[PDB]
């Protein structure tokens, strides 16, 4: 299950570039047939703008949620760049041999050619519609045809792409600055790439939701992925001393009784290798991703708690949990130090403010340990913002390594003491114990150089800011782990290699900008809801999603209540420039697109007066209204949410005049019988008995001389009067000149996703390698 | 199981003829199999039995060729 999670994360490809082939489109022109006003038709017909895939459900909840969908999709073809060449084709009637922008485009320019009954300065606009390019610049412009809300995405997916000129600069600008000024590390590459070419940038917008407050069960799995992936790159000791080459010299210091090497005499338990780089690697891994660690040591071993001084010395107190240091501590205290001077053991409590080396500052008196133990105490780290991330530094004496001259300051003055109260075998093994330490001290040095230096690297290759702050789980530390690595190294130095950087890097940007992407999905979707009154709509799902991307949780067993927290969260972040701008160029004209669609309507008016039917022209005469003017109105979702048919009933038996508005079905009627009987007058009383309104059908009296009953209308001179009306509007006529547009692009550039790749790395021998300061780590032999 | 039940007869009535290209056979495939398998977590060694293990992760770069040769095979 470690190894399960690395490959979930280590497998997450970065943002797939999107690129299309086709221009997004809802409408299309259409030839419909023209009916002449006193009803006849005319032998010619007419092309209209229609919709592509008339889908729209009944209701206005229902249209809503289309729009929410249709939203979608725009934001699925919601491109990143895009090629006009790659989707332009020829023109079959052009002057030049010139291009069109898309295959349907073409289609309708080589039908419109084709009809008898279409102008001759059509036929010359379409012969005399071509492309162009400017070489110089790089651009090309391109003929089309389109509705004007179809031009406007496709004009904003133009001018709001996201692409920057690439150069050679760059890709050293992309690396962070501390890198580039670590003189361990040389970079180059073999390839100069032209300013023709491209490459798009991550989005590294911080947290906007502050997981590190409230978050407690996601941002412990978060810090335990960033744990178990910065255990994957940091690396491993290739050079030891050995451990039984050592253990020997260890022994005759210790003056061992023969064979006690398999029974191992506390002092020489867990010293193996198995566990310094275990532990070498939960340090830095836990320090780098802020990861609280427990320990679990014992007592009989003294050495343990010597070993842990230099822990609680390197690495800051803040970084461990509480009750592990107050611990070790309490038994340092209790067995080391103030033994060393004949104090009482300690009267320690539970619930205490204070940690037993603070309230052991105070009370001993010896200079050396006191200054030490006011280090310990005060080490904390040092929140600092660079490169735009946070960051938890340590003191810059810590690096430099001198705090270990202050830690055997205070252990040889220990040794200096005597112990009056205790026998001669407690004293001799405690202080053989912290001699077996000091005879390592400018290993330790080095080590803790080696540290600093990793960790200050590592921390170099994160995006997301780093903030120190407590988890769920823990990370178990055996200090025998410790003591390992303590009296297991020397004179070899451990480099991460610039790939493993690189790795790093990258592995960190993509988790990143997936997640800014996923959120700006999220808070698209969110605000779009609220902004759209969808009021059933329980935001999980979406939510479900979202938590699904970051390929990382458990889904099935994370609840409700976080996630809703989650969305209460998102409610409050602006919108992205794109979706923000997509979604206003939508909520202006989800109407227009509504006021056409012939499978829904917006209304009916029921006003008892016999009106005249209007002379349109697609149809001829039909019952229809564009205004809803005068007559007062009624929501028809207000009134399927909260039934309550008591006012409309009143108003249907006293034959008041209203209109009811709502997206409501029709069928086209294109019988005048229909007309003087009167039967869209016979549709509203199903409302009053079964007091449901959804099998709700108006009818839509087109009249025309393909009615079959038609010749009346041209026999008896009556206009056709009628009553119960439908409001609706008429589609609009297509002007083949107004509706064309010249779209521009860039001419044939070059995307390049990754940026890293060009670069080849390499680092100086690493026995000669240093630091910030201008002096050399691993060197103290 | 199952398997050692098709390895097995799969092996025994055709040993009772072939007796010099078997097991050199089935035996040669695996030197470039080692080639294909990501590692997810490693194994060290410092002197001799020593291990520390490492939670490096290292893909598998396998060029075309040898999957044509182990077509082949």
């Amino acid at each position: 299950p470690k190894e399960s999670i690395l490959k979930k994360l280590e497998d997450i490809k970065p943002e797939q570039v999107k690129k299309q082939t086709k221009l997004f489109r809802i409408f299309e022109p259409r030839q419909l047939p023209v009916y002449r006003a006193n009803g006849e038709k005319e032998l010619r017909n007419r092309w209209y703008w229609k919709l592509k895939r008339d889908t729209l459900p009944d209701g206005d909840y229902d249209v809503r949620e289309y729009f929410l969908n249709l939203y979608d999709q725009v934001l699925t073809e919601m491109p990143d760049y895009l090629l006009l060449k790659d989707m332009a084709v020829e023109n079959k009637n052009s002057r030049d041999a010139g291009k069109v922008v898309d295959s349907e485009t073409a289609a309708i320019c080589d039908a419109i050619f084709q009809d008898e009954e279409t102008e001759g300065v059509v036929r010359r606009f379409i012969a005399e519609m071509r492309q162009r390019v400017q070489a110089d610049r790089n651009v090309v412009n391109y003929p089309s045809i389109l509705h004007p809300i179809d031009h406007a995405f496709n004009e904003y997916f133009l001018q709001h792409q996201l692409v920057e000129p690439l150069n050679n600069d760059i890709i050293f600008n992309y690396i962070p600055e501390r890198i580039r000024n670590d003189v361990n590390y040389i970079l180059n590459m073999d390839r100069n790439l032209p300013s023709t070419a491209r490459y798009i940038r991550p989005n590294l917008l911080q947290d906007r939701l502050n997981l590190h407050d409230n978050f407690e069960s996601l941002w412990d799995t978060i810090t335990t992925s960033n744990y178990i992936l910065a255990r994957s790159v940091v690396p491993d000791l290739k050079e030891l001393v050995s451990t039984e080459a050592q253990i020997q010299k260890m022994s005759q210091d210790l003056q061992l009784e023969a064979l006690t090497i398999q029974s191992e005499t506390q002092f020489l338990t867990g010293i193996n290798s198995q566990a310094a780089n275990d532990c070498f690697k939960t340090l830095i891994a836990a320090m780098l991703s802020q990861r609280t660690m427990s320990l679990d040591f014992v007592t009989t071993n003294y050495m343990s708690l010597i070993s842990g001084m230099w822990l609680l010395t390197v690495v800051p107190n803040d970084m461990f949990i509480r009750e592990s240091l107050v611990a070790c501590q309490l038994a340092i205290i209790n067995t080391i130090i103030y033994p060393a001077f004949g104090m009482q053991r300690m009267h320690y409590r539970n619930g205490d403010p204070q940690t037993p080396f603070q309230i052991a500052e105070q009370q001993i008196q010896n200079f050396q340990v006191a200054n030490w133990l006011h280090f310990v105490n005060n080490n904390q780290f040092r929140q600092v913002v660079i490169d735009g991330v946070l960051n938890q530094v340590l003191n810059d004496n810590i690096r430099n390594g001198h705090v270990v001259n202050q830690l055997m300051e205070a252990l040889m003055q220990l040794s200096r003491q005597q112990f009056p109260t205790m026998p001669v075998d407690y004293k001799r093994s405690i202080q053989r114990g912290i001699l077996l330490l000091s005879n390592r001290l400018g290993q330790l040095v080095d080590l803790t150089r080696l540290l600093a230096y990793n960790y200050e690297t590592l921390m170099a290759c994160i995006t997301m800011n780093m903030q120190h702050v407590q988890t769920l789980t823990t990370e178990k530390l055996q200090l025998t782990s410790v003591t390992s690595l303590c009296m297991l190294i020397g004179n070899a130095t451990v480099i991460p290699s610039p790939q493993t950087l690189f790795h790093y890097y990258n592995v960190n940007v993509n988790f990143h900008s997936n997640y800014n992407e996923r959120i700006n999905d999220a808070v698209a979707i969110i605000t779009a809801a609220n902004r759209l009154n969808l009021y059933q709509k329980k935001m999980k799902s979406i939510v479900e999603d979202f938590l699904k991307r970051l390929q990382i949780f458990d889904i099935s067993r994370v609840p409700d209540d976080q996630m809703y927290r989650l969305r209460d969260r998102l409610r409050l972040l602006p919108v992205e420039i794109r979706r923000l701008d997509i979604f206003n160029l939508i909520l202006m004209n989800m109407e227009q697109i509504e006021r056409a669609s012939d499978k829904i309507a917006q209304g009916v008016i029921i006003a008892y007066r016999d009106m005249q039917l209007e002379r349109d022209e697609m149809y001829g005469y039909v019952n229809i209204a564009r205004n809803l003017d005068g007559f007062q109105q009624i929501n028809l979702e207000e009134l399927m949410r909260t039934g309550d048919y008591a006012q409309i009933t009143n108003m249907l038996l006293n034959n008041q005049p209203v209109a009811l508005v709502g997206a409501l079905p029709f069928i086209t009627d294109s019988s005048v019988i229909s007309l003087v009987a009167k039967l869209d007058a016979t549709v509203f009383a199903q409302i009053v008995k079964l007091r449901k309104v959804d099998t709700l059908k108006p009818i839509l009296y087109k009249i025309n001389s393909d009615s079959n009953d038609f010749y009346l209308v041209a026999n008896y001179d009556w206009v056709p009067t009628s009553t119960t009306k439908v409001y609706k509007q008429i589609p609009q006529q297509f002007d083949f000149r107004a509706s064309m547009h010249m779209l521009t692009s860039n001419l044939t550039f070059t995307v390049y996703s990754d940026l890293l790749a060009f670069v080849s790395a390499d680092t100086v021998e690493p026995i000669n390698a240093v630091a910030f300061d201008n002096m050399r780590i691993m060197n103290e032999l | 199981s199952h398997e050692d039940y098709l390895i097995a007869r799969e092996l025994i009535v055709l040993s009772y003829s072939n007796r010099s290209t078997l097991a050199k056979l089935v035996s040669s495939p695996m030197s470039i199999l080692v080639a294909l398998v990501d590692i997810n977590g490693t194994f060290i060694t410092n002197e001799e039995l020593e291990l520390e293990f490492s939670n490096k992760y290292v893909r598998a770069i396998v060029p075309d060729q040898t999957f044509d040769e182990l077509k082949q095979m």
